[PDB]
């Protein structure tokens, strides 16, 4: 119960903190991680 | 003569191959209006060797065929496969992981409907 | 993607689907046992819409063929087009059936081979994760195609509820009643299942076949070897937007959606003019598209026995005019210009009508890329004349005490005869009510 609460906090923080840098090919990188968690 | 220099610079961008059709160009003669008409038959020939270079390597007609009526929509079997995948995804604006999937679905819808020339259809990009 | 499973069934339904698959190899540029021509991918841009998708560039047909009579399948394996068919998808060698001639035979045989009939035909369903639907390529004539075909119209309605159902069913012949006499009984039992247990049909009359078979074909003794020639071309003609690359109504749920006004009104009139080979010597002079659709609405190519003086109080609602191959599309709007001036189609006074025209490029072949072809899919409200013809031959037979004691011994305990009569009159009354 302590481990899966950490993993749930990791998977949510991995989405937002990947989607902020200065307008390079990150739109390609932000395309890929939402495709993995949902499909 | 301005448009003459524009077409000879296009072929010069490929390589240094053109020569003026006479061995020596003279305008210091009392006839001068028949010499700008042999200047106009010269840039017509520069158009013809540019029209050459369109028809040999570049395929302007195949480029306009691969874009335009296909861009309105010509062969919808490329697009109704992609329209199956506009009904599952395109309900909300794009997220950060969505445009990575949209190019994956365009290339999926390429070969399920059997494109005839693949380097003419990999030039499609996707607006955010 | 858009995979359709054809359900070839009966004595006549198996033969009309045998040359339907044989027609498809000549236009795809493929052989039933090999690939010898390169015209299959450069000329044809889509092939995996009726065939199964390839494992060795061998496009397997997505077909099943069941019949009580083994005579129709024993004339198949000696032909060189049967190696394209598989001996494990439907049956292996020495397949049989009943004795057998009854509507109650195949209606009772569906629940005793219920385990096997829903086992091997469902293996082709999960091959594609987006199934189009089912077409029942069955027959109405005889008790073989009409007895077992009424069972699958019920159990596939709920096990596969989100799939299109629409059939190319052939109507039986009503000239004399000596060889068969059970024709009014087995036809109306399937015709009830074709309206409420089925969405759409494509009618194909038998008395209208020999009207065309002696029109331009010039035969003296009518044989069964001519019934497959008019039928197999218009089957492949109906999927030209679906097989060949088209844009609008390129699916089978595209074409049928734009023509059906309402459920239990789905009987579509078919027309197809070009069937003569000596027309080929004069199509070299640019024969246009302006003359090919003037004769479609003119009742000459029709395959429906209807009244000639009953078209003034009846109105067209939906009419399809399919041109194929060379169209010269700079004058296809010019052909539709001349439609409003004649008013050859009577229009419904309550709502709008529609003359839909579409085109698709044909096969890279010399009899196909030279001669204009016109496929008609009409919908006219004079189709109750066939329903008045079948019902008047139905109630007259029940007053002669014909097949009331010879038909209710097996699996029939109550009188379901007026259950078919009122539902047929419901169709005939709602057709005339539909134009207010």
């Amino acid at each position: 119960r302590i481990l899966t609460h950490f993993y749930q906090g990791i998977v949510q923080q991995f989405l937002v903190l990947l989607t902020t840098s200065t307008d390079e090919s990150l739109r390609f990188l932000s395309f890929r991680l939402d495709f993995n968690e949902h499909y | 003569i301005l448009s003459t220099g524009k077409y000879l610079n296009v072929v010069r961008e490929c390589g240094h191959d053109v020569t003026c059709p006479d061995a020596k160009e003279i305008t210091y003669t009392l006839k001068e209006q028949a010499y700008v008409e042999r200047i106009e038959k010269a840039y017509n020939y520069a158009s013809k060797v540019l029209l050459d270079f369109l028809m040999e390597e570049e395929e302007l007609v195949a480029h306009l065929r691969s874009i335009k009526h296909y861009f309105l929509m010509d062969q919808g079997d490329f697009f109704v496969h992609f329209m199956d995948l506009t009904e599952e995804e395109l309900k909300k604006p794009v997220d950060d992981i969505i445009p990575t999937r949209l190019e994956a679905l365009l290339e999926l819808a390429l070969r399920m409907s059997t494109a005839n020339t693949d380097p003419f259809k990999d030039d499609l990009k996707i607006e955010l | 993607p858009r995979e359709i499973i054809t359900l070839q069934l009966g004595q006549c339904g198996n033969q009309i689907g045998f040359e339907f698959w044989k027609q498809l190899c000549a236009e795809h540029g493929i052989s039933p046992e090999g690939i010898v021509e390169e015209f299959a991918t450069e000329g044809t841009d889509r092939k995996d819409v009726f065939f199964y998708q390839a494992d060795d560039e061998h496009y397997i047909p997505r077909a099943v063929l069941l019949d009580l009579e083994p005579r129709v399948i024993h004339s198949i394996l000696n032909s060189p087009y049967a190696n394209l068919y598989n001996p494990e998808n439907i049956y292996l060698s020495e397949h049989g059936g009943g004795a057998g001639n009854n509507w109650a035979s195949g209606f009772s045989q569906g629940e005793k081979i219920h385990e096997d009939i829903f086992d091997i035909i469902d293996r082709e369903a999960d091959g594609s994760d987006s199934l189009e639907g089912f077409v029942l390529c069955h027959s109405i004539a005889g008790g073989t195609g009409s007895g077992l075909g009424s069972y699958l119209l019920e159990r596939l309605n709920d096990r596969y509820p989100k799939k299109l159902v629409q059939t190319y069913s052939v109507f039986p012949n009503q000239d004399e009643m000596s060889h068969v006499v059970v024709q009014p009984y087995n036809s109306l039992l399937t015709l009830k299942r074709l309206t409420q247990n089925a969405d759409c049909v494509v009618v194909l009359d038998n008395t209208a076949l020999n009207r065309i078979a002696t029109d331009r074909l010039h035969i003296q003794n009518p044989s069964f070897s001519q019934i497959n020639q008019l039928v197999s071309t218009i089957m492949s003609a109906s999927t030209t937007t679906l097989r060949y690359p088209g844009y609008m109504n390129n699916d089978l749920i595209g074409l049928i959606a734009s023509l059906i006004p309402t459920p239990r009104l789905h009987f579509l009139m078919t027309g197809y003019t070009p069937l003569t080979t000596d027309q080929s010597v004069a199509s070299v002079r640019k024969t246009t598209v302006l003359d090919v659709m003037r004769r479609l609405l003119q009742p000459k190519n029709v395959m429906v026995s209807t009244g000639r003086d009953r078209q003034t109080n009846h109105c067209y609602i939906a009419i399809l005019n399919i041109i194929q191959g060379e169209v010269d599309p700079t004058q296809v709007h010019k052909s539709l210009q001349r439609i409003r001036e004649r008013k050859l189609a009577n229009f419904i006074p309550w709502g709008p009508a529609s003359i839909q025209v579409a085109l698709s490029r044909k096969s890279p072949y010399l009899p196909s890329a030279h001669r204009v072809s016109g496929l008609m899919m009409a919908n006219h409200t004079n189709i109750s004349s066939l329903f008045e013809r079948t019902c008047r031959q139905y109630d007259k037979l029940r007053k002669r005490e014909a097949f009331l004691e010879q038909f209710r011994k097996e699996d029939i305990f109550k009188d379901n005869f007026d259950e078919l009569d009122n539902s047929r009159e419901i169709v005939q009354q709602l057709i005339d009510e539909y134009h207010a």
